[PDB]
């Protein structure tokens, strides 16, 4: 699926940052995005699961109206292997939320383990300083 | 965090190694479903079991698992040291987000 994350970002604090990541070779809009961060001082936080296909999200109550999450339209690159990209706005940053963050494609279409985290991207660093 | 483990777990190489994973009737076995997963430091997770013992894709039957009313096991035969890194464990239903637990570390005893 080949999913690569833009780059990172060096923001101060309350600055607003988008981080994305674009795939290639896979469905965009059959699987979903799933955004986690791994914290320094925690270890994996989790951070919400966004469908591609519709509006549904489901995003941690540790951090709902913080962030906006969105996807963009599928690019039809061939059949069965499009293109396209994702990406979340976190706002307000905290010195906390630093650390590397990821973007993972979704296991399963269907079954009890839908929207779980299957391919993750190489990440990103952010600093917050 | 609400998810833990036992932070670290040790054997030899060419045995088999036990890690679980326990918490609170908030993240109770009996209900949701228990993923493992593979994080190494500094590079991406590798996903090992989705659903208590159902095994991903291209890893080696030496992987499997079972799941107790107040605990989720992963067992790991016949360790290699590759198997060094930290293993995480992450709770969930078809509609709910997987809770991440804390890491345990492997120790591959017996190496040159
Ligand atoms: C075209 O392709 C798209 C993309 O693949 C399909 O959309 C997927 O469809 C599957 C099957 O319906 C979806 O899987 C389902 O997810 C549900 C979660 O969504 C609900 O709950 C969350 C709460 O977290 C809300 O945010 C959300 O709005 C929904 O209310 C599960 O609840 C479903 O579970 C079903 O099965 C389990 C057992 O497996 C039962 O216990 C449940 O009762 C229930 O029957 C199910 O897993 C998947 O999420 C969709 N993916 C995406 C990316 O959208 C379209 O369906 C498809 N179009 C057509 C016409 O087929
Ligand atoms: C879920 O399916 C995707 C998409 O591939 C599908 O399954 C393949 C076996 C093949 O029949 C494709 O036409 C289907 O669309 C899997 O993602 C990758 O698919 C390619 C297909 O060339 C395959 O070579 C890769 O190994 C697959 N894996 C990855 C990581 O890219 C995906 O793996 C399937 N998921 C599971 C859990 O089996």
């Amino acid at each position: 699926g080949q999913l690569v994350q833009s780059g990172a970002e060096l923001k101060k604090p309350g600055a607003s940052v988008k981080i994305s990541c674009k795939t290639s070779g896979y469905r965009f809009n059959f699987y979903h995005i799933n955004w986690i961060r791994q914290t320094a001082g925690r270890g994996p936080e989790w951070m919400g699961w966004i469908s591609p296909y519709s509006g549904d999200k489901n995003l941690a109550p540790a951090f709902q109206d913080r962030v906006i999450m969105t996807t963009d339209t599928e690019v039809p690159v061939t059949s069965f292997t499009s293109t396209g990209a994702a990406y979340m706005e976190i706002r307000n940053l905290k010195f906390d939320d630093t650390g590397t963050y990821f973007c993972a494609k979704g296991l399963l279409r269907d079954g009890s383990s839908t929207w779980l985290p299957y391919l993750w991207g190489q990440g990103t660093l952010l600093t917050v300083s | 965090s609400v998810l833990t483990q036992s932070a670290s777990v040790s054997g030899s190489l060419g045995q088999s190694v036990t890690i679980s994973c326990t918490g609170p009737n908030s993240v109770c076995c009996s209900h949701k479903s228990i993923s493992w997963y593979q994080w190494p430091p500094g590079r991406a997770p590798t996903l090992i079991i989705y659903e208590d013992n159902e095994r991903a894709p291209g890893i080696s039957p030496r992987f499997s698992g079972y799941k107790s009313y107040w605990s989720a096991y992963l067992t790991i035969s016949d360790l290699r040291p590759e198997d060094e890194t930290t293993y995480y464990c992450c709770s969930y239903t078809h509609n709910s987000g997987c809770v991440f637990g804390t890491g345990t570390k492997v120790s591959v005893l017996g190496q040159s």
